[PDB]
């Protein structure tokens, strides 16, 4: 991820100075549109655990938390991301795997949702900084909106 | 303070023309806080 800010540091000191509609603004739109699969992917890592953070905290997930400890099964956890009816199956899947169950199948919900939240907040913010500078110096670019 | 009193009432929008605020409501905070939270906080009856 510190590799990603740097690169995307890059990115942004190669707009210093652009102006609206500039020719390396527009080059820029043209390799994300290139690369729309694997944006796709990085902004959906990132929106998806912002999410968790959100949802962990939620009151309608805490009613499946009923361990003393404050854990939830596996199944529970399953059951509760289906309630809140914010991600796709296959999004609950992937983040059933990246929870780290314990041998009883049983996840730190709070460990969970705070493990990628530091680590992803300079990338985070550079890659919206990167968004907001495009979109404001190409306006007209539905492959940008 | 005192408009919770009205909340779970039958008859909350009483003069107000939407009568479907209720559902409105539930449809839009029921999944992040809980649809019989909800239910109860505005006295629906979400089976019938």
């Amino acid at each position: 991820l510190d590799l990603q800010k740097d690169m995307v540091v890059m990115l942004l000191s190669l707009l210093e100075g652009n102006v609206v509609n500039g020719m390396i603004a527009r080059q820029m739109v043209d390799m994300l549109v290139e690369s729309s699969s694997n944006v796709e992917m990085i902004l959906k890592f990132f929106d998806m655990f912002l999410k968790l953070k959100d949802i962990v905290g939620s009151e309608a997930f805490q009613d499946y938390v009923t361990d003393p400890r404050g854990l939830i099964s596996k199944k529970d956890f399953q059951k509760a991301m289906d309630s809140q009816k914010q991600f796709t199956g296959p999004e609950i899947q992937f983040l059933l795997s990246c929870s780290e169950a314990d041998e009883n199948e049983m996840i730190n919900c709070e460990e969970f949702a705070n493990r990628f939240q530091e680590p992803a907040r300079d990338i985070g913010f550079n890659v919206a900084v990167l968004l907001t500078n495009l979109s404001e110096h190409v306006p007209h670019d539905p492959r940008l909106r | 303070q005192w408009d919770r009193l009205v909340l779970n009432t039958p008859s909350f929008p009483s003069n107000y023309w939407d009568k479907f605020v209720k559902r409105k409501v539930l449809d839009k905070h029921g999944d992040i806080f809980g649809r019989e939270r909800i239910a109860e906080l505005l006295g629906m009856d979400l089976a019938s």
